[PDB]
RNA sequence: UCGUGCCCCGUGUGGCGAAAGGGAAGCCGGUUAAUAUUCCGGCACCUGGAUGUGGGUUUUGCGCGGCAACGCAACUGAACGC
RNA sequence: AGGUUGACCUCGGAUCAGGUAGGAGGACCCGCUGAACUUAAGCAUAUCAAUAAGCGGAGGAAAAGAAACCAACAGGGAUUGCCCUAGUAACGGCGAGUGAAGCGGCAACAGCUCAAAUUUGAAAGCUGGCUUCGGCCCGCGUUGUAAUUUGGAGAGGAUGCUUU
């Protein structure tokens, strides 16, 4: 019938740019990218961008139309609203010299710095992006290096000093999981971290973790969009762990000793109840920790594989098996410095790895202090 | 045939009364097919048929409009099929409460001396 | 702002004004149709007047 | 109170202070449209006194009216019957500019009911005015004995029929000697003196 | 060329400083300065009515 | 990234109004009782879209030839202008 | 940070949340506007007629209505309608004509609400949203929303009984 024009099919109404998706959506650029990294929208890119915008250049980011679409009926978009309103309305308080409407109102913006978790709630949005609890294990992979990675970074206006000790706290639940089922299979030190394997429900779950010093941040990184992942792995991490204690039949969230984290306990920190063979490795033994060894991979390898005496240096923290190295229950002593007790067995750390790896206990003579370590190898590569 | 009755269609629910609906849509339509060819107690069929479909689209409506009525039973706003018809005028009307709301005065002088019941001797 | 109404104006949507046993009402019985079977492999059928 | 003030100031319409603000706000209301909302009254004792009050469902219009006489519209303004031994430019209307700016006001919100209206400022072309005007339809004037008789439909477009204050006074709705063809409807009291009566026993 | 409401409130304010101006309204031009104005608000900030 | 903004531009304003004005593109043969540049057979065209193949161009990055008029199957071209 | 951060006022936008108006009918009702034929010997006052036509706006009735009234009495006492006043008072080219009201008898009867006051020892008032239906919020509002007062009075006192 009528001829059609140019332009008002195809790769035009298939592809939009993000100025546009911005101006659809009436948002804001740090909205528009958070939401787009929440909800999973990922850049396109056409066969000839000119036949979607003759203005595009090569660093022009394009967009699904239906994306941008399924994107309008988001309800985190009144929420975004309904929160500037609020501070509009906190500004007003403020300038008007009203303190106790002004904490009313702010009380009710639930910030990340006094509650620890997300500004705005994903609990309907990880439902969305995994359909499935093995789709959520298969993402753990990312959750959990990333969490990892978070939990030992100093506080910043993104990411608050509260949100990264809920991190460390969720870290810490999924580790305390993992020796109570003793699902750690693997790991590896490599000159990056600390990379563990494990299995949860037959699906290979394999995470990096840095040691513990001093992280840089650097200039090179999008540091508030990482934040936006932080916030969207903790949503999920929480679910994650609330549906493994349930299916293990234990009470979550674990009872968390104040005083005991405030005095060190890291992982001590936490007591498991219930509600309402490589696994029995280091069974029989009684290791000590000195303070120059790895405390958290040390503890948390002995632990999922079997061990139940550990003590340490009164320095690595509270919750230790014993304190006192004179101990003479105490077997095995995990030293690495360059007057040794009788009956003790001491040795580098290397060798809890490769125990680990091999599922049999090493020669102690090979890891003896200040001789040369047998290598290293990846237990991951066959 | 093609005589359904509302007392068993008020027992039915929702996907029966649809799937019943198809095959009497169906037999309408192939008994016109064979009514525009030959002749008999088809041109009777079909009335019953039609019948037959107005009964059950009467029904699913009636149902359909009875739950949404029992969903709307508790909410400030109704859609504005299921709000009351009445009229125009009667719609505007103000509302009996409103039109028995008295002032403060009014209240404390009808509370001390309202109409009081008398007879007078002859 | 898009609309975001408290309640529906229509409560039930309407059911489908046009399907195929309103669209199909029956076929045509004439000589030409009765010629176009075999000569074109074309069936003749009265529609209704509003459907494409 | 400061109403009370304010009425003694607003009875000095020719002070200096009175002429300079009457001055200074007919320019403003000049420049702004011929019928335009007023976001609160500039006489408040007398919106008050006329029957305003600061609640939702209670609106204030300024609008302007052309001053003058009123000319027939018959073409080039010439009548070709009877000699009228006037010209069109002497023609009165029986209503005032109050009242047409009462009914233009209330076409304007038609989903309104006038309540009454005031003069506020004049130059030689116009006569200004603010009309006070009630929702019938506010859960608050509803709710108020003291004003929910305008909800009732009886009072639809009182400007139109002349039952505010310069209808009234249009229509001559006084008791007494001096109003003894108008005082209960001039055209009633028309068909009641020249209706014939006829009884049975006559 | 500027909005009508904005030609408004300036030439409305041009105006009132052009044209002659009563006392009992010109005397509305002369306030308290900032000093006494702060001292004013910080007394009277201790004095404030009950809240809800 | 002071993350909740900034930059560019001026021309205004919508609709109806022509089966003879302007306009993207279909011809031939046959066929009915009555329709046909509409049906059937053969042979085409226009508009719009997506995306392949061949060919073209390119390591002298975006063709070559003719003095020229210009030619050849291609042979980048946004804003803003003529 | 002060070239910043805000509070107000005014004016806008939104397929924002919830509503409202248009048109019909128009016998009767409330207004606007408004003739001529006719009757005056003819005819510009007049009469028809403050009517027909035209325009705007309501309801089962509408309108009016509780005196800036009538009266001049030994005073009556909101409005409306009937009888009477009364073809009277009065108006009117060159006269054809026009034309009320008070009282009186009856029908039916019904009274009231604001503005002008400081609650100031406590905006006590209200729309909307969410509700676990207890309430909690966003607000409107002091340039005034509640209680009290309306000339018949009332406000302040004094006093001793009654009413819900």
């Amino acid at each position: 019938g009528k001829a059609k024009k140019k332009g008002k099919s195809g790769a035009a109404r298939n592809y939009m740019t993000r100025t546009q998706a911005v101006k659809k959506l009436q948002l804001s650029l740090p909205d528009f990218r958070k939401l787009c990294i929440w909800k999973g929208i990922y850049p396109r890119e056409p066969r000839d961008r000119r036949k979607v915008n003759k203005s595009a250049t090569a660093s022009t980011t394009f967009y699904y139309t239906k994306d941008i679409q399924y994107l309008l009926h988001e309800p985190l978009l009144q929420k975004f609203r309904e929160q500037k309103a609020l501070e509009k309305k906190i500004s007003r308080a403020l300038g008007r010299g009203d303190v106790s409407n002004a904490a009313r109102l702010e009380r009710n913006a639930n910030l990340p710095e006094k509650t620890g978790k997300p500004r705005y709630t994903l609990n309907h949005i990880i439902r969305e992006r995994y359909p499935t609890f093995q789709d959520a294990l298969r993402d753990l992979d990312d959750c959990l290096s990333m969490l990892f990675l978070f939990a030992n970074l100093p506080s910043t206006t993104a990411v608050p000093a509260k949100m990264i000790a809920r991190c460390e706290r969720l870290c810490h639940e999924f580790q305390h999981y993992l020796i109570v089922t003793h699902s750690l299979r693997k790991s590896f030190l490599s000159i990056k971290g600390i990379y563990y394997q494990a299995n949860i429900q037959g699906e290979d779950i394999l995470w990096l973790v840095p040691y513990k010093f001093n992280q840089r941040i650097v200039g090179d990184v999008d540091f508030r969009i990482m934040g936006t992942f932080v916030e969207f792995y903790m949503t999920l991490l929480g679910f994650v762990n609330y549906r493994l204690y349930t299916s293990i039949g234990l009470k979550y969230p674990p009872k968390f000793d104040q005083v005991k984290d405030d005095q060190g306990a890291e992982l001590a920190a936490f007591s498991l109840e219930g509600l309402n063979d490589p696994s029995q490795l280091f069974a029989n033994f009684t290791f000590f920790l000195s303070r120059e060894t790895p405390r958290q991979p040390l503890e948390f390898i002995l632990r999922a594989f079997g061990c139940k005496r550990i003590g340490w240096d009164a320095v690595l923290g509270e919750g230790a098996f014993t304190t006192d190295e004179s101990d003479p229950r105490i077997t095995h002593q995990i030293i690495d410095r360059p007057g040794r007790y009788p009956g003790r067995i001491y040795v580098q750390p290397q060798w809890v790895w490769d125990s680990i790896n091999d599922e049999e206990l090493k020669p102690p003579e090979l890891y003896a202090p200040g001789a040369q370590l047998p290598p290293h190898l990846s237990p991951f590569v066959k | 045939n093609g005589k359904v009755k509302a007392g068993q269609l008020w027992s039915k629910n929702k996907e029966e009364l649809t799937k019943i609906l198809g095959e009497l849509k169906t037999e309408l339509s192939q008994l016109r097919i064979q009514k525009i060819s030959s002749s008999g107690a088809k041109l009777n069929k079909i009335h019953d048929l039609r019948k037959s479909i107005a009964r059950v689209l009467t029904v699913i409506n009636a149902k359909q409009r009875a739950q949404l009525r029992l969903f709307y039973k508790n909410k400030k706003y109704l859609p504005l099929d299921l709000r009351p018809k009445l009229t125009r005028a009667l719609r505007r009307r103000l509302s009996k409460e409103d039109a028995s709301r008295v002032l403060e005065k009014t209240k404390k002088r009808l509370t001390h001396f309202p109409q009081r019941k008398y007879a007078v001797k002859a | 702002l898009s609309r975001a109404p408290k309640y529906p104006r229509k409560s039930i949507p309407h059911e489908p004004r046009l399907d195929e046993h309103k669209i199909i009402i029956h076929p045509l019985n004439t000589e030409g149709a009765l010629k176009k079977i075999e000569e074109q492999n074309t069936l003749v059928f009265i529609v209704d007047v509003k459907a494409n | 109170g400061a109403l009370k003030y304010l009425e003694e100031l607003s009875k000095k319409k020719q002070s200096d202070v009175v002429r300079f603000l009457l001055r200074v706000r007919c320019w403003e209301y000049r420049q702004l449209n011929v019928i335009h909302r007023a976001s609160r009254p500039s006489r408040p004792d007398k919106a008050r006194r006329l029957g305003y009050k600061a609640k939702q469902g209670y609106v204030i219009y300024r609008v302007r009216v052309r001053r003058g006489g009123r000319k027939r519209p018959v073409p080039k303004g010439a009548t070709y019957g009877k000699p009228t031994n006037q010209g069109v430019n002497q023609l009165k209307y029986q209503r005032s500019l109050r009242a047409t700016a009462e009914e233009r006001v209330g076409r304007r919100c038609s989903n309104l009911r006038v309540l009454n209206s005031y003069w506020v400022n004049q130059d030689s072309t116009y006569k200004y005015y603010e009309v006070i005007l009630v929702d019938p339809n506010h859960k608050a004037i509803r709710r108020d004995p003291r004003i929910n008789w305008i909800c009732n439909p009886v009072h639809k477009h009182r400007e139109c029929r002349g039952l505010t204050s310069t209808g009234k006074k249009s229509r001559g709705l006084n008791k007494g000697h001096r109003f003894n063809k108008t005082r209960a409807g001039r055209r009633k009291t028309w068909k009641r003196h020249n209706t014939l009566s006829l009884w049975r026993y006559r | 060329k500027w909005p009508e409401y904005i030609r408004l409130q300036r030439q409305k304010k041009i105006l009132r400083m052009r044209l002659k101006v009563p006392p009992a309204i010109a005397q509305f031009q002369y306030t308290l300065d900032k000093n006494l104005a702060a001292q004013a608000f910080k007394l009277l900030n201790k004095y404030r009515p009950e809240t809800k």
